[PDB]
RNA sequence: UAUACAAUUAUCAUAUUAAAUUGUUAAGUGUUGAUUUAACCAAUAAAAAUAUAAAUAAUUUUUAUUUGUUUUUAAACACCAUUAGGUAUAUGCAAAUAUAAAAUUAUAGUAAUUAUAAAUUAUAUUAAAAAGGUAUUGUUGCCCACCAAUUUUUAUAAUAAAAAUAACGUGCAGUAAUUAAUAUAUUUAUAAAAAUAUAUUUUUUUUUUUU
RNA sequence: UAAAUUAUGGUCAAUUGUUAGUAUUCAUAUUAAUUUUUUUAAAUGUUUUAUCAUUUUAUAAAGGUUUAUUUUUGAAAGAUUUUUUGUAUAAAAUUUUAGGAAUAGUUAAUAAUAAUUUAUAAUUUUGAUUAGAUUGUUUUGUUAAUGCUAUUAGAUGGGUGUGGAAAAAUAAAAAAAA
């Protein structure tokens, strides 16, 4: 188990975040493609943290806040958090 | 010695490996050590430890406003008397006085 | 030789002498002579784990004669109870009674040696008999 | 000019030497870190007295004559004549006992030989090592409990004292052999052991050894930390000499013990038996006590002769008792350590104290 | 070993446990266990004449 | 030896209450229960330790915790001046009597 | 269970202590270093720790380096709950050392450790 | 693996594992060693 | 460093030293192993600072160069002889007249005997190892020079004639060495470790699997049995004889 | 998210029972000139040899002491630079592999691991016979640093550090690999790295029991 | 330095992951939890009394404390016709931070002293004081097991000092003088 990947869950299983950016990043070879990465924000003890996580979710009509869960590893190095649903 | 012999763990091989380090690993870490040392030389690092001061905390003299290499970065704040004395030390270290013991010289020491 | 190292005991290296001399198939071992050490020898010789033993009233050492059967030793394993002298394990009578019991069947196969408040060196079987607790020394079988 | 400066170019393994430069020759420490520049005049005297020569004390001739008057009678008949039978053998019980000539050759054995031979076995002809062994044997003999005693504390302490002086002046001459620095330090440690066992065996001999060879510097407790925890005094516990005193010759034991049933201390039963044990006092304790003894006479004189001043002070005290922090004694007020038992007040509410601990506890 | 105590690695836990180990405790022989090196070579150039009030 | 014996909430796993009486006298706690500051957090300490383990009364002969060598008894023998060792003849730490104990009838 | 409870029957834990006298700078006050015991059940072994106490000796017998018996008592001053019950071993060497006008024990050579480098020459 | 945990050559005799546990914390709680200075369970 | 492997390299070799490091040591200066059966102050042979061994010139007669020399061994084999008892034949007069020198009585046997080891005694490390070089202590090998016997040669006869020494054999009267020897030789140790079958240690015994040895021990009165000792023997004899496995 | 190292043998930086320290010797002129080197250039050339015994074992030196950096060239070799020189080897300072440790990296938050050794690889003068692989249908094999973008953590040193990374441009550092490599030391620098001083084989071996 | 029997006694220790050359407690298992669900809580007006008063009705606000928290019967219980006693405030142990330095209305003696009594004072490297985190010494989970891993909550200075005891300014679920 790798315990430092969970740094921004802060001892919680799931997180609530707000959408900011959505950009694309290329995974580690030999896997080619475009991985969609959402750049999100949330606040804890009046500090505003920018969270960076893998967008696997389904976007419908335009919506703002997501639910973040931690997984195993993914093709893309450096992105620990995954998306459950969008609200 | 003050400085570090190694950087990172240079002896990592399997147990009972009958040498301190393998060739491969030692070459990797020789690379990293090389880069760090080269950085020290070109940026012209200088450290000092003064008597009757906390020793673990070393005044970095290479960042002092007079001896600073960069024209841009704000260097450091060290006492006026002490800093004068440090400048004098660095300056009068440079050249060999006869009767004194010969000590290794370099471009980057100035 | 230094601080982190274990503090050895005549029992510790008594057991390891015997173990190593059993691995090299020797007939005789010269071994440290203290009260509980030659106690341990008399108990092992009772159970027949050892061919014989003698104390010559030599101060340092005395001698043990090992027994082999069917080409390997009579001793599977022999282990000291404590690694240090700074650690002392006490055996409750119920514990020594647990050892004797293999899921409902009475098992005397393995022997455990221990000190008593009475300075006797006993196996766990006599200990359980008279219901006295004792300090652990070593196991052997 | 002002503190030394080490300059370190971090690509280099070690710093450049300091600017004031230090002394060119390293100081020689004793075991505890104290510095000796040279032998002390006493030790110097010991080596100057070893060098030119030693001597057997006529003490030995005397006790030889009183113990074995017959043998001494024989030697007394035979002086100057060559002897084929060594009557003198009782005078020299051990090989080591005869140091006045080389190779442990007793004096009276040289009677019938050439004077050249006599000069060739003389003290002047000894090597330096032989001379050391000579001094050591003489002193060992003066402190020994019997002839063959070696391991006893006094003997050990003396021989180690001598060895130590030798090594010290040796290091004075040729500065770097760190083998012998180490051997000097180890010797000094074993000397420390020997002396601290001595003062609990017989202390006067301990004293006169320290006064003869001038080693008080290795009896000094190393540092305040381990001393404050009483591990300096803890040594003679480990050595097993802690209870060894055998009081009755000194210190009549009647007032050293407390009463179990009464609960009264030793100062109390001493009070009752009309005995006084008190350590000799320095001027501190004397002038403190002599200042305190007189409080009531000074007071009586004050309140007789000068009532108004007194009544002023009293006004202030009496009225003070009503002002102030606490007017009545409760567990809170009567807490002997206020900052300690309430630490939770110290930053915020209570500003008087800046720390929670002013004493052991 | 709970992962929140001490460092993020495991071995940091056992490195701080060696601070509490029974046979490792500080005494008159083993001293300054936690910083040995700040106090090293501290008195080298401090010259102290040892204390003798007896000849 | 199991988990059920870990739970002291059974009265069968727990040293009984009355011991604290036997040490401090009977009905001694009824006093303590009426105390001003109680149970927040602390109550007047309740001493229950199996009476064969009591440090006060018992000694090296009936109590196994006293005859532990390397800290209690080692110091004691060093102090009293008995010869001692790791594995010794006497139950406690000691090969033989000291000089005082041999020369004096107590 | 340690030396102290081995020798004494204590009405209350810590009511008796045996220790050494370390320093007397305070009138009618003897500081005493004492050992007590800690048990680590994980490793099944004991450690000795040490602690200082202020003890009250009226009449000022105690010389530094005495082996003393010490008891719990009435609160005396802010930090003194203990009094010197009996001198087990007096310091004969120290007393004779005082009689000659010298300090009981030589003062420790170095004080507490520092993080500086003191350059003090001659 | 110079950098990593020490492994036993064989297992440990379970019986010995149980014999060394005699003075452990649970047995102590059962003997009553620790003082009860607080309310504890309700 | 680069956090991944740039090279895909799988060696298939599994050297037994790499895997089980509990039982094998590849570090130089640790090669002498774990031997408990030595007489030294450590069970780890390679921390011992006394006798440094010589891997090149040693171990002709003992097998490996690690193992203890023939004369220092504290553990003995079944079919191998154990140490000779030193003397320092007159005392066999009661025995077989032809019986020669007993194999276990030796004139010169030294349990403390320094064997010459090069790395200790001849140490070439501080030199270039040219033919004469290296530092040598001569205190090990007995001097084969003629200087000694010449320099000390005297008209007074030697120590033995002068009978300077006190004591004698350290055990006092010994049947083999000092006094005469009567009865029978036990060459195997069979009578020397036996268990007293009696409270009086009068009768002793040695039991094999299927065999039983009862030995009467009363060397003082010439094996004359008392009433108690005889009534005892009639017990040990029939309790040995009515045993199941004898 | 909690949920059981070893204690018989484990290679990088926390030493510890030890006998050393000190020695004033050698070498130098006849004469007309191609020595050394794979090749250049400066330009007198000969040389510095001796010590064993003895020192007792353990228990409170850890702020103490200690691990190849050293005055004098009017003395050389050697090394570094180049016809104009520098330097030329333990009196200052300098703890430090000989192992007490808990998966790799990383200043202790970065990536998800890393490291490793015996299979396989055609030419070394026997009356043809001994050999290495970071590759893995294997040299047209792999890999190494600087040089752009970006991503991310922070203890911001010419131009911060570290980690992900798949461009462009230099080369050719490494796999006994085109002057063998590895570690420490000191110097040098487009970049791998290179020169020298010590140790050393995870480099391949060449072998006089008085001639 | 001998064996043992008047025979199973003194009441149960028992370990379950389909891996990927090898070295090292580390992904995917079970149990326990958070994810996860309205079958146990609850509303305001306390109450007498001799009248502007006087009797009864004593530890859930916050702050962040690791050498730390300690106490009586004079209230009630409580029984006689009246003067009734003594015992108490003190201590000992256990005390956290990867890379570590000084702390301070300050110690001890005097005494119902001293904002300037006397003294060679006290705490600290056997780890202090500040500073971070944190509600302290019968409570849990896992486990065959010395372990590892939890345990809430409740005592936050004085300033007409009432009261037996400060625990005294919403937040019960304590029958509070028919
Ligand atoms: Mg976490
Ligand atoms: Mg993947
Ligand atoms: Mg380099
Ligand atoms: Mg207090
Ligand atoms: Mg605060
Ligand atoms: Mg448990
Ligand atoms: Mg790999
Ligand atoms: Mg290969
Ligand atoms: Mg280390
Ligand atoms: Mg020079
Ligand atoms: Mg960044
Ligand atoms: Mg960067
Ligand atoms: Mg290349
Ligand atoms: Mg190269
Ligand atoms: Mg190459
Ligand atoms: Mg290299
Ligand atoms: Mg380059
Ligand atoms: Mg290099
Ligand atoms: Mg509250
Ligand atoms: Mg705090
Ligand atoms: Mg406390
Ligand atoms: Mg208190
Ligand atoms: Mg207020």
């Amino acid at each position: 188990l790798f315990f430092l990947r969970m740094w921004f869950l802060y001892g919680c299983c799931l997180r609530f975040v707000l959408f900011v950016l959505c950009y694309y990043m290329s995974p580690r070879l030999p896997s080619s493609g475009n991985r969609r990465v959402l750049y999100a924000v949330f606040y804890l003890y009046n500090f505003v943290w920018m969270l960076r996580c893998f967008f696997c979710c389904f976007i419908g009509l335009v919506m703002s806040l997501f639910i973040i869960e931690g997984g195993g590893f993914v093709d893309l190095p450096g992105v620990k958090y995954y998306t459950r649903i969008v609200s | 010695r003050w400085a570090a012999k190694f950087y990172g763990q240079v002896t990592f091989g399997p147990r009972n490996y009958p040498y301190p380090s393998s060739r491969w690993l030692a070459r990797r870490f020789q690379m990293k050590k090389h880069r760090i040392i080269k950085r020290f030389r070109f940026r012209r690092y200088k450290l000092a430890a003064v008597a009757n001061l906390p020793f673990a905390k070393m005044i970095r003299v290479g960042m002092l406003p007079e001896l600073k290499s960069s024209k841009t970065k704000r260097g450091d704040v060290v006492d006026p008397t002490l800093s004068g004395q440090l400048v004098s030390a660095v300056k009068n270290t440079g050249e060999k006085r006869k009767g004194q013991r010969t000590r290794p010289k370099s471009k980057y020491q100035v | 030789r230094r601080r982190e190292e274990n503090l050895y005991t005549p029992i510790y290296d008594f057991c390891h002498r015997i173990r190593e001399a059993t691995e090299q198939r020797k007939r005789f071992v010269v071994v440290p002579s203290t009260i509980e050490t030659r106690g341990c020898a008399r108990v092992m010789h009772d159970h027949g784990l050892v061919a014989g033993f003698r104390d010559f009233h030599n101060d340092r050492a005395f001698a043990v004669e090992l027994k082999y059967f069917q080409g390997d030793s009579t001793i599977n394993v022999i282990e000291p109870c404590s690694y240090d002298g700074r650690t002392e394990f006490e055996w409750s009578p119920k514990m020594m009674r647990r050892l004797l019991n293999t899921h409902g069947i009475h098992n005397r196969l393995v022997v455990y040696i221990c000190r008593t408040a009475d300075n006797r060196i006993i196996d766990h079987i006599h200990a359980v008999k008279e219901n006295i607790g004792g300090r652990g020394l070593m196991m052997v079988h | 000019e002002h503190p030394a400066i080490w300059l370190w170019y971090p690509w280099r393994m070690n710093p450049e030497p300091p600017t004031p430069h230090m002394p060119q020759r390293r100081a020689l420490k004793n075991v505890h870190g104290a510095v000796f520049n040279d032998l002390t005049p006493v030790q110097k005297k010991r080596q100057e007295q070893m060098l030119y020569g030693v001597n057997i004390p006529e003490t030995r001739q005397m006790k030889f004559e009183e113990q074995h008057p017959l043998l001494a009678g024989a030697l007394r008949k035979l002086e100057g004549q060559p002897k084929g039978f060594p009557f003198w053998y009782r005078k020299y019980p051990t090989r080591r006992h005869a140091y006045e000539y080389r190779f442990s050759i007793p004096v009276e054995m040289l009677d019938g030989y050439n004077d050249d031979v006599k000069k060739a076995l003389s003290k002047g002809m000894m090597s330096i090592q032989e001379k050391q062994f000579a001094q050591e044997a003489m002193y060992m003999e003066r402190y020994a409990e019997h002839d063959f005693d070696t391991t006893s504390p006094a003997v050990l302490a003396v021989k180690r004292a001598l060895k130590c002086r030798v090594l010290r002046n040796h290091l004075l001459t040729n500065p770097h052999n760190n083998i012998i620095k180490t051997v000097l330090a180890n010797t000094e440690r074993k000397l420390n052991h020997a002396l601290r066992r001595l003062r609990k065996v017989d202390f006067k001999k301990y004293w006169e050894i320290i006064r003869d060879h001038d080693v008080q510097d290795i009896l000094q407790p190393p540092n305040l930390v381990t001393y404050r925890q009483g591990s300096y005094w803890k040594y003679d516990w480990n050595a097993g000499l802690a209870i060894s005193t055998n009081l009755a010759d000194v210190m009549d034991p009647r007032g050293l013990n407390g009463c179990v049933e009464t609960g009264r201390s030793r100062s109390e039963v001493a009070r009752d038996l009309g005995l006084s044990y008190t350590r000799p006092l320095h001027e501190n304790e004397k002038k403190q006590l002599s200042h305190q003894a007189v409080y009531y006479e000074r007071l009586a004189k004050f309140k007789m002769e000068q009532p108004e001043a007194a009544r002023a002070m009293e006004r202030e005290r009496f009225v003070r008792k009503f002002s102030g922090m606490f007017v009545k004694m409760d567990i809170r007020s009567g807490a002997p350590d206020f900052p300690s038992t309430y630490r939770r007040l110290l930053g915020t509410k209570v500003v008087r104290w800046a720390s929670k601990r002013h004493g052991p506890n | 070993i709970a992962h929140w105590y001490c460092g993020h690695k495991f071995r940091h836990r056992f490195m701080r446990d060696k601070r509490f180990h029974p046979s490792l405790q500080a005494s008159h022989d083993a001293r300054n266990r936690f910083s040995k090196r700040r106090h090293f070579k501290t008195n080298r150039w401090n010259y102290q004449q040892a204390y003798r009030d007896m000849p | 030896s199991f988990k059920y014996a870990t739970k002291l909430q059974h009265d069968e796993m727990r040293q009984p209450y009355y011991i604290h009486e036997k040490r401090y006298g009977i009905f001694s706690n009824e006093r303590n229960i009426a105390k001003a500051r109680r149970g927040l957090p602390f109550i007047t300490p309740l001493y229950t330790k199996h009476m064969n383990l009591w440090d006060t009364d018992t000694d090296a002969s009936n109590n196994r915790f006293f005859r532990g060598y390397y800290y209690g008894q080692r110091e004691l023998h060093q102090l009293l001046g008995r010869p001692h060792s790791l594995e010794a003849t006497n139950a406690d730490g000691s090969n033989d009597l000291s000089t005082y104990e041999a020369n004096t009838s107590q | 269970y340690d030396l102290t409870s081995l020798i004494f029957n204590q009405p209350r834990q810590g009511s008796d202590k045996i220790g050494y006298v370390v320093g007397t700078s305070m009138l009618k006050t003897a500081v005493v270093a004492t050992n007590h015991m800690v048990y680590y059940p994980k490793f099944n072994q004991r450690v000795s720790r040490t602690k200082r106490f202020f003890a009250h000796d009226e009449d000022l017998a105690c010389v530094e380096g005495d082996l003393v018996h010490i008891k719990q008592c009435r609160k005396i001053s802010k930090y003194k709950h203990y009094y010197v019950f009996s001198i087990l071993e007096p310091n004969v060497e120290g007393r004779e050392r005082l009689k000659l006008g010298l300090k009981a024990v030589p003062p420790p050579l170095f004080g507490y450790p520092v993080s500086r480098r003191i350059v003090k020459l001659n | 693996h110079r950098s990593g945990k020490a492994r036993a050559f064989v297992f440990r005799d379970p019986s010995l594992r149980m014999m060394r546990a005699g003075s452990g914390y649970q047995q102590l709680r059962r003997m009553g060693m620790p003082m009860q200075v607080g309310m504890g369970w309700r | 460093l680069k956090t991944l492997d740039v090279r895909e390299y799988r060696p298939l070799a599994m050297p037994i030293e790499f895997r089980f490091y509990q039982r094998y040591a590849n570090h130089p200066n640790r090669q002498s192993g774990i031997q408990f059966l030595t007489h030294y102050n450590t069970h780890q042979r390679f921390r011992v600072n006394k006798d440094y061994i010589d891997y090149m010139h040693w171990g002709k007669e003992q097998g490996q160069a690690r193992l203890p020399h023939r004369h220092q061994r504290v553990a003995f084999d079944f079919n191998d002889q154990l140490h000779p008892t030193r003397i320092g034949y007159a005392w066999f007069a009661s025995q077989d007249p032809t019986f020669g020198h007993h194999p276990d009585l030796s004139s010169s046997f030294d349990p403390n005997y320094r064997v010459f080891s090069h790395p200790e005694h001849w140490n070439k490390m501080f030199t270039k190892r040219r033919p004469g070089e290296g530092d040598i202590d001569l205190s090990v090998l007995p001097s084969r020079s003629l200087l000694g016997p010449l320099m000390a040669h005297s008209d007074t006869k030697g120590i033995p004639y002068f009978k300077v020494d006190n004591r004698g054999h350290s055990n006092g009267r010994v049947p083999g060495v000092n006094a005469p020897f009567f009865g029978e030789f036990d060459q195997k140790m069979m009578q020397a470790m036996s268990r007293p079958l009696n409270a009086n240690r009068t009768i002793t015994g040695n039991d094999g699997r299927f065999s039983k040895t009862i030995m009467i021990n009363e060397p003082q009165c010439n094996q004359a049995l008392s009433a108690k000792t005889a009534s005892e023997l009639s017990k040990e004899i029939d309790k040995a004889t009515n045993a199941v496995y004898s």
